[PDB]
């Protein structure tokens, strides 16, 4: 007989940065 | 495939040859001296400089196993996969005989674990750290990595044991480039009337990997040039076509056509200035043996100043082309940014590029805009100007080696520059470019109309600039296209610089003297 | 595709018919050919013609026809195909839909895919001189390809396949196995069909057959014929003269454009500048790229010499081209001196434009077209000779022609003349004429809706299909009441 | 039923499809309707297991194999058409699509009449008005 399997690894996120204008 | 395919990287090739052959050819020697060598190399330099070729050549000439790993190739979005790939790669490499692993573009998988955000990259960095150095670190295996920017690597990776030595493979010089060119063309059949020395001198700013592309393009152009009228062997092969093959100068020139072309001929007048410039630019590179026996460095800086449209940038291009050096021309405002720390970053990047490919002529136009007097401005723009000026001061003459870089400034307001850029050792030479005289107008008319089908119009200028004469010539050419060059065009074109500027310039020239 | 066909024939004959000559020359770089371009150009047709013009082997491998599910079942299959193509004879391998087994190994997250692409790369790189095998690969998009596959050694020779005879041949091939008709002319179907490729002719034939079957069902096996009207209604149910006035100006512009291509220009005035730019882009037989004024610096990340830089790179890549710079004043604005963040951005944009416009030599046949209303705010550094010297200065007849072209596909009232509107409006423009026409149409639609509501109310307590099928003169006279300049 | 083609024993879905097609063929030129094909035909990007590949390939080869005397047709009904294995869309497998869209006002009136023709309607019913306010209603 066969069998199944579950897998959940990770994802990809987005960050936000701040700058300093002269 | 062999060491004979290596050109220009003499010292580095010999170094790597030693490090890989000594412990394989005569391990008993290292047992006698009682140490082990370092098993790790970090190649850094521009892309396409024989890194992979050198690695595979070393692997082939010394019986071993070569395993190639790509940076992005082994990276995986899924969890627990990248480090497993690295582990199995190292394991199978260790299963074979003495082997040489090669990691290409390692900086993509070594983000320093400092500014990185994701978790996979730091885990694979840790996996590399464990694989290279740990309990039972390695048993008779050599590891080589290749990168373009080596500073973006984990400091833990650049340590002894992991990567003991760090070889530098930069852009090859003239002799190395000639070696590479002859190495590639050796297989090709070369027709007569072609000289490799000139084709090596002309290809001054070529990294080395695209020399092969140049040769292939030249061969393709020749074969395409002898196929329009000759059949494509669609019926039977011929014997009169096999003979009389080989690339000529025209094919290589066309391939090179596929950083400006000036040969000291278009320039008219300014004889003494031309002589001084060629004198002070050529000896440092033409005959450096005389300098090194006299034990003294050469002067580097030059500064023109005067009215506009006189030929300053043209003179710079001509001197850059006379020598086989490169040429980086930038404008003043073209580098400024409204952000904080960006202008200085641009200056540093330009000078790092200049020093990385020597000899090099850097040309700064409108130096007044960029190197303004620090003095007192009490403003944010004042702060930015002061910072960029200081960056120029420390980059032209600071804690550097100053191997070979010729800085040439061209300005229009010589009074608006601080008395620290004009210090000898930065821009020691100050040479005023004046307006052309009657004989200079004869020379400029003769040199402008070289490939085209005069005293009367030379005496009818009375203090014009070369740009005006170029405008006259282009208008005449346009009317010729609309309609050989007729006299009526010049007659009708004659009909179609402030004195204050002249006064100021002469004032600064006399006060300077 | 005469030039592209000749190039492909040379690249498939010289490295396949005279290998000895290639070896004698000493260059063996030709091993991979790519074919990109818009869909429906004849890439599959060219591949079939190549395969049917040579007696060599033809091992076609599709994109998604390599995935199996077994451990390393795609790399082993690729290796087997390559070994068969190398063992049989010096031949060509056709890779259709290459956009499926090359996910760039950087955005993908699978495993088998990242192993196959590597297998294909190591199989294309592992071609020696004695193999004498070539590869041709077709793709739809020219951007979703791994740069490692396009490196020197695997894929270096790319073609951009951008006709009526082939369409007629395909039509006669498809319809030659059916009792179609006795009064049909496939030449008209091959000429009128423009964008069909491969399957569109088959779909047209199928729809014609279906319409023929439906025609002879509501009103018998041997009496069946797909007539010309069936194909006509299957095609119909499937898928410089517009600038009035300024005749001498447009003639001079066309002559100047033709002579240079046998650099730049700028328009200024009160008028139809965008109309003239559209007519040039339409009726010049050349490429055309148009951007807005402040739209070239809206890409961010130093758009100054980033968006404009990549625009100029795309322009120089597709030489010759026409760069329609709309609102040149808004972009240049005579940067001069501002001493601010906006001033710095404007100066950077101006410097990028100067360094990407003054660097155009006689090569690449570039041509920048600018347009403005107020020439006072244009930068004199860009109007200097040698960069952009032309100055095209931009009536009743032009207004009448614009009004007649705007009301082409419009049910106008027969009792209406547009000469009165042309004579009344003097300092108007095409935009104001369009606004007046739109106001008249809105008034007509309001009147029609009011009449329809009145008819519905009368029915709840019959006119024609439309109570006002055409726009009367009253609608125009009421729309011109609130018309400005 | 789409998700009902799997089985308990090792490798029985393929046999299930094979016997299904055999029964559909042997009896007559019948018509077979596969519901929720998306449940057993996802794009390769969304496939990680191995039984999915096996059953998909079995269905592909069954679809391709079509004798001239079979005279059997397949009816597919998926509400998620953008997540289907494109291999099924190739000519010879599934060429004719049927975009069953949202009806217009007349269609809504027709549906109203169809559904209301089996109930006691008061005299005041005016389905025409109802078929104008039910803007987005579908079926
Ligand atoms: N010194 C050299 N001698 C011969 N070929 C060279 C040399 N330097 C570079 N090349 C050529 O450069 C091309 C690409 O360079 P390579 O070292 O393979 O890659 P990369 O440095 O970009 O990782 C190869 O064709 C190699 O022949
Ligand atoms: N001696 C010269 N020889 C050739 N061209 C010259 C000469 N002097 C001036 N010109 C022409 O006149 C203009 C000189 O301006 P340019 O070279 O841009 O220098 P500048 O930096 O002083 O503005 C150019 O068009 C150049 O071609």
């Amino acid at each position: 007989a066969a069998a199944a399997a579950a897998a959940a690894a990770a994802a990809a996120a987005v960050a936000v940065a701040v700058a300093v204008a002269a | 495939v062999g060491y004979d395919d290596i050109g220009g990287c003499r010292k580095q090739m010999a170094q790597i040859r030693e490090m890989v052959e000594l412990p394989l050819r005569h391990p008993q020697l290292f047992k006698a001296i009682g140490i082990k060598p370092p098993r790790g190399v970090l190649m850094y330099g521009p892309p396409g400089t024989g890194k992979t070729l050198m690695a595979r050549a070393v692997a082939n000439e010394t019986g071993a196993f070569f395993f190639l790993i790509n940076g992005p190739e082994v990276m995986s979005k899924m969890a627990g996969e990248s480090e497993s790939n690295l582990r199995k790669a190292f394991e199978e490499a260790e299963k074979n005989a003495p082997a040489i692993i090669f990691i290409d573009e390692i900086d993509s998988i070594a983000p320093k674990r400092d500014k990185t955000n994701g978790e996979v990259e730091r885990r694979v960095v840790s996996q590399l750290l464990t694989l290279m150095d740990g309990m039972k670190a390695r048993s008779n295996v050599v590891v080589i990595a290749a990168t373009n920017r080596p500073n973006s690597i984990d400091p833990a990776l650049r340590r002894f044991g992991r990567f003991d030595r760090e070889v530098d493979i930069g852009i090859p010089d003239a002799t190395g480039r000639l070696e590479v060119l002859r190495i590639h063309t050796k297989n090709m059949k070369l027709a007569d009337d072609v000289d490799l020395e000139a084709l090596a001198a002309e290809t001054h700013g070529y990294v080395g990997a695209d020399i092969a592309s140049l040769c292939s393009e030249a061969a393709m152009q020749q074969i395409r040039e002898k196929m329009d009228l000759i059949d494509l062997d669609e019926d039977e092969i011929d014997a009169e076509v096999l003979d009389s093959l080989g690339v000529t100068m025209d094919n290589f020139r066309f391939a090179l056509g596929n950083s400006v072309n000036v040969t000291w001929d278009d320039v008219g007048g300014l004889d003494e200035i031309k002589e001084e410039l060629k004198e002070t630019v050529e000896y440092p590179v033409l005959h450096p043996d005389q300098y090194t026996k006299f034990g003294l460095s050469p002067s580097k800086g030059v500064l023109f100043y005067g009215p506009p449209g006189t030929g300053k940038t043209l003179l710079a291009k001509a001197v850059a082309t006379e020598v086989s050096a490169n040429f980086i021309s930038v404008k003043g405002p073209e580098l400024l940014s409204m952000w904080y720390g960006e202008s200085e970053s641009n200056i540093r990047d330009i000078f790092d590029k200049a020093r990385a490919a020597a000899p090099t002529v850097v040309f700064l136009d409108e130096l007044d805009s960029i190197a303004k007097a620090r003095g007192g401005s009490l403003g944010d723009a004042g702060g930015a100007s002061d910072r960029v000026v200081n960056q120029l001061l420390t980059e032209m003459d600071g804690m550097n080696a100053k191997k070979n870089v010729f800085v040439i400034g061209a300005t229009n307001r010589p009074d608006q520059i601080d008395p620290a850029i004009l210090r000898p050792g930065r821009l020691d030479q100050l040479i005023y470019v004046p307006l052309p005289d009657e004989n200079a107008r004869l020379s400029i008319l003769n040199a402008q109309l070289r490939k085209t089908p005069l005293t009367a119009i030379a005496k009818a200028t009375q203090g014009f600039s070369g740009a005006d004469l170029l405008y006259i010539v282009q208008r005449a050419a346009k009317y010729a296209i609309k309609d050989y060059i007729t006299k009526e065009h010049f007659a009708e074109a004659m009909k179609t610089v402030s004195d204050a500027e002249l006064r100021r310039y002469e004032a600064y020239s006399q006060q300077m003297k």
